[PDB]
Formats: structure tokens, sequence, C-alpha cells
RNA sequence: AAGGGCACCACCAGGAGUGGAGCCUGCGGCUUAAUUUGACCAACACGGGAAACCUCACCCGGCCCGGACACGGACAGGAUUGACAGAUUGAUAGCUCUUUCUCGAUUCCGUGGGUGGUGGUGCAUGGCCGUUCUUAGUUGGUGGAGCGAUUUGUCUGGUUAAUUCCGAUAACGAACGAGACUCUGGCAUGCUAACUAGUUACGCGACCCCCGAGCGGUCGGCGUCCCCCAACUUCUUAGAGGGACAAGUGGCGUUCAGCCACCCGAGAUUGAGCAAUAACAGGUCUGUGAUGCCCUUAGAUGUCCGGGGCUGCACGCGCGCUACACUGACUGGCUCAGCGUGUGCCUACCCUACGCCGGCAGGCGCGGGUAACCCGUUGAACCCCAUUCGUGAUGGGGAUCGGGGAUUGCAAUUAUUCCCCAUGAACGAGGAAUUCCCAGUAAGUGCGGGUCAUAAGCUUGCGUUGAUUAAGUCCCUGCCCUUUGUACACACCGCC
């Protein structure tokens, strides 16, 4: 409808409130280091980011 | 003037760190300010263990990811002005200089 | 689906004329038989709402009751 | 201080910044010979090198392109104005750069050889 | 799009000003952070250039979560011609300094 | 079927267990408007899946277009958009109705055509990942054999963790895998460096002894990078280097490849990562603005909002937690860690010292920390030392359940979590079965991270205490090589 309840429902915490900064998914985040990014796209961007395998 | 800095130089790789925290106190050397010894901080390692599987199916295997921060301290203390002395600063890219004085 | 309720009819709006709601005498004396929204966000220009019990202005959104 | 972030989250953010513009460069100049990108990173200022085959195709006529991502660059991430350049680089050995021949493949692929 | 005149002509010259525009995709964003003093709703810019793209005037890149418009030669004119100004001021990516 | 070799996802000798009880959690079933759904060694604390809203994909209702663009109607004499009052609605959704105002070309209607979809199809696909298989295996060129599928190379033997190597040799020369490699742990009183780590020494102090010690003892009390106003790196940190190679000795060996024991040594086998050819109709289209095709697209399978559900219970199963007690529980005192995190682009939500109030959960002010600077010398638990208990379903166990008080949130009921007082239920070591494991290991024990506005019985790591047994075998379950048989080749879950 209006401005008044489009959106009205409060997101300022919980799983809503975050999305992955890559393919705005809401599930598996990784919020350590504020990385804010899906679980799958952290594997797909890691050597990228410089996250590298040693051990 | 009468100052005494502090120059701070952290990155993730052990070789051009090294050759930066050389090639500066050398250059120092060489324009005799007396340098007090580069101290080597310990290493912030980020740890981040996810799942391999982009699916939960499988055999539960976990891929660890390190990212190994390192730095080093050099702080410049000469009788006369340092700041109006020394201006270059040699820096490839990787490496993150930061120069900060006694006040702060 | 089989939904229990029929189609909601939606509005349709009323296809005014033109307004003409106001009337000058004897070869122009103006006379607004509207009420005026004296608000600095209505202005002096738009006209108010002539409702059965009380008075709406269009852009002010002020209601103006009397009983 | 408050204002800087702590050394854990500026490294993260400058490896996220370098894995943004990767993907960004990569779906735009797919077509003119991609390689890759480096980014030199100093308190002053800011220098992209994009490495690719095609220098004179990724630079429009009279560097309009490069202008407009320079431009691109500037306003997602918010620099501060003039403080960050963009230069095209030609790669060495195109052949051994798995990222061009495999965009070149595509390409073939893409118009019909078998 | 029922997006007015006061915020499309103002997107529009921002658009004109430079020959990009980098508009983040959130529908929901409450306000577009450049031309912060014109109360254009991310949602309405986001149209205006999808209908510009239908039309062909601009390009559009999609990197994660934005949107990378790239003005056009056919967008010159057209951006010219509705915004009533002689083909002497160009876009800043057209003419530095020269 | 034979021969040789190997593996705690096999056994042996054992340990801790699980299966028995309660509870948590995940599957099936039942019920339901819905209890969304994938997956059946290699599914079942898995989808990083600890769901009040969101998540959400399911159900019950209600809004909006966020249906680009093109064409045709419609139109400033108005295409059309919002909104006060009453009903109406769950709703202060002008959602619809009565009512008139108001925006002005942005829209509306119709036709093509978009677009979106956690809609279908993983038996159309990409990528990733799991498994075959972490076993040691795999392939070309030229040459030889065969009409050819193919074969030799790629092997009698010895040896190895290893087609690892020595050797033979119709093969020669190679390639991948293994190894090599990277990280990690162990020694460096050797080097460099340290006011964001310290040590020693010295000086102020504070306390005990003062009989008399006095260069006596304690101090995580204050100082000596406050710049002249001590040195040094043993301890901590992290760099460059070294160091271990079956190197030395004895024995065995074709005296080769190597094996066993011993000396000296920190170490004479530290744990991981990476990991071949060929495959599976193994899993994901519910990760993606990865995606073909199909479906839907204005009364939506788009999207938003409210409520409910994903928890629902005659029952079965899996991963776990708590226990069944005296090798213990309670009460008090003493005393020791290491990983690692900490104030946010959106994004609001950080770790907390100290003081005060409260019995507790908590609350109120003052600060510190974007961090070897502050929490923090991380005063952790187990353990240790004393007290009470006394073989009982007992002071073991804390499920179930009542009342009350706080915290988070917009909201706590189907109890979010926490605190207090009551209730002490099964459970007295667990059938048939079955899992994991060889040294700082199993196990006991706590502490970090992820999830997190609130939070861990989960998971990923860390430290503390620290063993019994074994240095073997192919017996069971399997794996590799060679020979052999085959009526199998979807390949013994075969065929008949
Ligand atoms: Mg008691």
């Amino acid at each position: 409808g209006h401005q008044q309840l489009y959106w009205s429902h409060p997101r300022k915490f919980g799983q809503g409130s975050r999305s992955c900064r890559v393919c705005s998914n809401r599930h598996g985040l990784i919020r350590k280091y504020g990385l804010n990014m899906c679980r799958q796209c952290f594997r797909q961007y890691a050597k990228d980011i410089g996250f590298i395998k040693l051990d | 003037a009468i100052h005494r800095i502090r120059i701070t130089l952290t990155s993730r790789n052990v070789k051009s760190l090294e050759k930066v925290c050389a090639d500066l106190i050398r250059g120092a050397k060489e324009k005799n300010l007396k340098v007090k010894g580069p101290v080597r901080m310990p290493t912030k390692t980020l740890r981040i263990t996810t799942r391999k599987t982009p699916c939960g199916e499988g055999s539960k295997t976990w891929d660890r990811f390190q990212m190994r921060i390192h730095k080093r301290l050099i702080d410049l203390h000469s009788p006369s002005e340092i700041v109006k002395q020394i201006t270059s600063i040699s820096i490839e890219p990787g490496v993150e200089v930061e120069v900060t004085i006694a006040d702060a | 689906y089989t939904t229990p309720k029929k189609n909601k009819h939606k509005r349709k709006k009323v296809k005014l004329a033109v307004l003409k709601y106001y009337k000058v005498d004897e070869n122009g004396k103006i006379s607004r038989l509207r009420r005026e929204c004296p608000s600095d966000e209505c202005g002096a220009g738009v006209f108010m709402a002539s409702h059965f019990d009380r008075h709406y202005c269009g852009k002010c959104c002020l209601t103006y009751c009397f009983n | 201080m408050a204002v800087q972030i702590s050394k854990k989250r500026k490294f993260v953010a400058d490896g996220i910044f370098k894995a943004e513009l990767n993907e960004f460069l990569t779906r735009e100049l797919a077509e003119d010979g991609y390689s890759g990108v480096e980014v030199r990173v100093t308190p002053t200022r800011t220098e992209i090198i994009i490495l690719a085959t095609r220098t004179q195709n990724v630079l429009g006529e009279k560097g309009r392109r490069i202008r407009e991502l320079t431009a691109v660059v500037q306003k997602r991430f918010g620099f501060p104005e003039g403080s960050v350049e963009l230069y095209a680089e030609k790669v060495a050995t195109r052949g051994l750069c798995a990222i061009a021949q495999a965009e070149s493949l595509r390409y073939k692929l893409l118009g019909g050889l078998a | 799009m029922l997006m007015p005149k006061k915020n499309r002509i103002a997107i529009y010259e921002l658009l004109f000003k430079e020959g990009v525009m980098v508009a983040k995709k959130d529908v929901h964003m409450p306000k577009h952070p450049e031309l912060a003093d014109k109360n254009v709703p991310n949602l309405h810019v986001m149209k205006a250039m999808q209908s510009l793209k239908s039309r062909g005037y601009v390009k559009e890149q999609f990197a994660w979560r934005h949107f990378y418009w790239y003005l056009t030669n056919e967008g010159i004119q057209y951006l010219r011609d509705y915004l009533h100004l002689p083909p002497e001021i160009v876009p800043a990516t057209l003419r530095r300094s020269r």
C-alpha cells in the first residue's frame, strides 16, 4: 500500500536484517571480521580477499 | 625542530615487510638518523573454518583459511627535525604505512 | 484457489467535469463559495473542501470542523 | 583511533575491495581481453592498473571508456575526488594467461566454432 | 513509474553532468546517496535508469549489488533536447580541458 | 579359487563408550489449514538449518506494480495520483463505499512484449563438493608380438608407507600420481631487535626480624625512552640463518636396494594442507544478477503487511548431554592456561575495568580499548587441601511442575534467556547388537570462535590432567598386485 505499511515491519536486527554483500542471500553469512559474505561466496572469493590455505 | 616519530608497517607477506624494514633503516643509517630497532609485533592469524560443500551433503569436510598479518615498528629519533629530512617513502603495493609522533 | 470472497472491485474515480465552483455577479464581483486553506504549504491558491460537516484542505490536509 | 577501523577489518575490507573490483572488471571488460587488476594503495592516492590484452580497446575514443570506468570506481567506493588513477597495461605473453585464453575460447564458442 | 518532474530532471541532470551513474540495488533504500538534497528514492532512480536502458540511451553493468550505468551517444542528444541544452555543454567523460 | 602384501572408517589385547533411564536435537510416522522442503558406508546437532517477527520457501486474509519499451485509444474543457471525517477492515491499507478537495502528463485502458520467482526439472546443465580412493595407481611417443580387440613397456625376485628403489629385461625414452613441496611442533644462553615484552642491577619506598645480622626476606609498589635519566635479551615476540641425513657403530642382506639395535643428539616416524587417469544419471536449479527448457505473471507461484506454522504427539530410529554416586556430593580455602575476539559502507547490534544499589539475575555513573597498549598477569574448570554426609533412590539425579523477579525485542502465550524458593520422576552400570582409538593419544575437564537484538546440550579450535593395551595378523569387514575360472559386462544386488 502506501508508505505507512509497505516497509513498516522492523528489520533493525535478526537474520532478515543481514544479507550477503555479493549474492543477497540470507543464509550462511559470515559476519566475522566484517566480511558480510555468504558461505559459498567466501569460498568463491577467498583467493581474492587473501584467505589462503596453509593447513 | 625536536621531533620523535614512529613508523609502523603492516602487510600480509614477510618478504616485502623485511625488505621495506631493511631499506628504510639503511637509508636512515646513510642519512645518519639513529634508529630505534625494528620491533616485530606478534602475527595476527585470521582463521575462518567453513564447510567445503555448498549443499550440506557429504562427509562433513571443513576448509580452513588463514590470513597472516605481520607488523613492524621503527622509531626514528634525531636531535634535529625528521619529517623535513625524510620525505620519500619507497612503498610497494601490499604494505600499509602509518606515521605518528610521540604526542599521538 | 477458489477464493471465498468475490473479486474486490477497484475504485473508479467520479470523472468530474470542469470545476467551475466559483461565481461572480453583476459584471464581475468575486465570490469565493469555497473555503481557503490558510497554511503556507497550501497557499492562497488552492481551495478547501466543503464537506457537509467539515472542511478539508487538499494540500495542507487540515480539517476544520463546525458543530 | 576511533575513526579508523582495526587492522583485521581494514585488511579484510581491502580484500573485499580487490574482489569486488576484479568481479566488476571481469563482467565489464570481458570482451576486451581482460587479464587482471593490480591496485597500489597509498594514503595520498591510489592507482588501479588493468592488465588487459587490448589496451587500445579498453581505452575508448580519446579515453572516454577509461574515464567512464574511473568515474564509476570513484562513485561506487566513494574515494576523495582526484585520488584514484586508472591505467591500462598490455600483458606480456598473453598465451601464458589462463584468464585471457579462457575468455578467447568462450568468445570462439559463442561465435559458433566447433 | 509515477516519479515526478522535480526528481526526473534531477536524475537526468546528474546523469548528464558525468557520463556514468552508480546505483546500489536497493528498492527499499529511502534515499540515493548523492544528490542527497533532492529527496529522490532509490526505487525511482533505478526504474528511471531502467526505462532509459530499455529505450537504449544507457547501457547497464551489474556487479555484486550495484548498477553501473554508462550513458551512450544515443543518450547524448536525448538528454540534450530533454533538458533543452545547446550542443556545447558535454558530460565530464567526453571533454576534459579541451 | 590360489599366492603375496596392507588398514583400529578390520580384527587381535584393551580403554572409553553407544544401545537400557531422563532430556536436547535431527529423521520417519500420526495429526493438521499448514505442520515448507532437500538428503535414506557416501541421509538422520546435515543444508554452516540454535525458525517468536523477518528468515519462509507452508497455511489463513489483506495491500501495492516495483507490468520496462513499442503501437492504438484516452486526454490540461484534465491521462491520472494522493488524502481528513464516517462506515468498512485485524489494521490510522482512501483497501472499498458516502463525501468533496488535491498532483498534473510523470500515469490510465487495450494489444505485442518484458520482468520477477527459495516455482518444477541435479535424470538437461555449469561451478563446487562428496565418494570410488587417499589405496598406489595411471598414460603417450617410437620399437616388438597379435588379423584384431589388445599386449610389452607397467616385470621373476629382494626391498619400501609408496610401479619406493635395486635389479633383471623386447624394450628405449618419458609424463602424472607417491615422494619432493607449504604450513605446523620440537633445539637453539648462536645473530638482529625491542617503553605496546620483559630480565638483572641500582635508588625511593611499604612490612617482618630487630636478639643482630641488613649485600636478610616479600612487593604484579614507585622509577631509571620522562631522554641522558642503567645495562642486557635468558624468559616473550618474529625475522634471517643453522640443525637430521639412516649420518656414525654392530648385525642381517645377492653384501645392492635396504632392515634391526645402539651411541651422540631437542628431535633417529610431529600433525595437517595440496593431491593422478577414469567415473557416479551420488548432492545442490532453496548460494548467486550461474543457467537451458517448462510453469506462473495483476484475484501473482512477484512483492509487502498481520496472524499462525516449521516445536505440533499412541510410536520407531540416529548424533549427543546429564547421571546412576564415597576414585563421590556439599561447604570453604589454596592454586595454575592457550587459542582467540572486541565499537560495524548498508547495519541499529562491541569487549569491558572501577565505584555505588540489590540476596541473585540485573541496574545506575565514571572511564579504557579500532588493541603484545584496555578487558588481561585472561586469578577457567578438573585437580589440591580441610568440613559435613554414610550405602538409603540418601546431601546421588534434577526431569516434570507452581509462584515470583529481571534482561533482549516492536512483540516472550505454544513458557527466548537468566535468577530465587518449592517437587525429587525414571535411573542401582544397561539384552541382542554396535562406534572410535596407539602417546601428550583415548578419556576427564573447562575456555574461545561460528550461529548471536536474546542466547549452545551443536560444531570448529584451544589449553589442563593423562593412562590400559599393542609394535602383530588376515580370522571377520574390506583394499592392492599376480595367477586362475566364468554361461557376468546394468558387470554376483550378475546370470539363471
Ligand atoms: Mg543438597
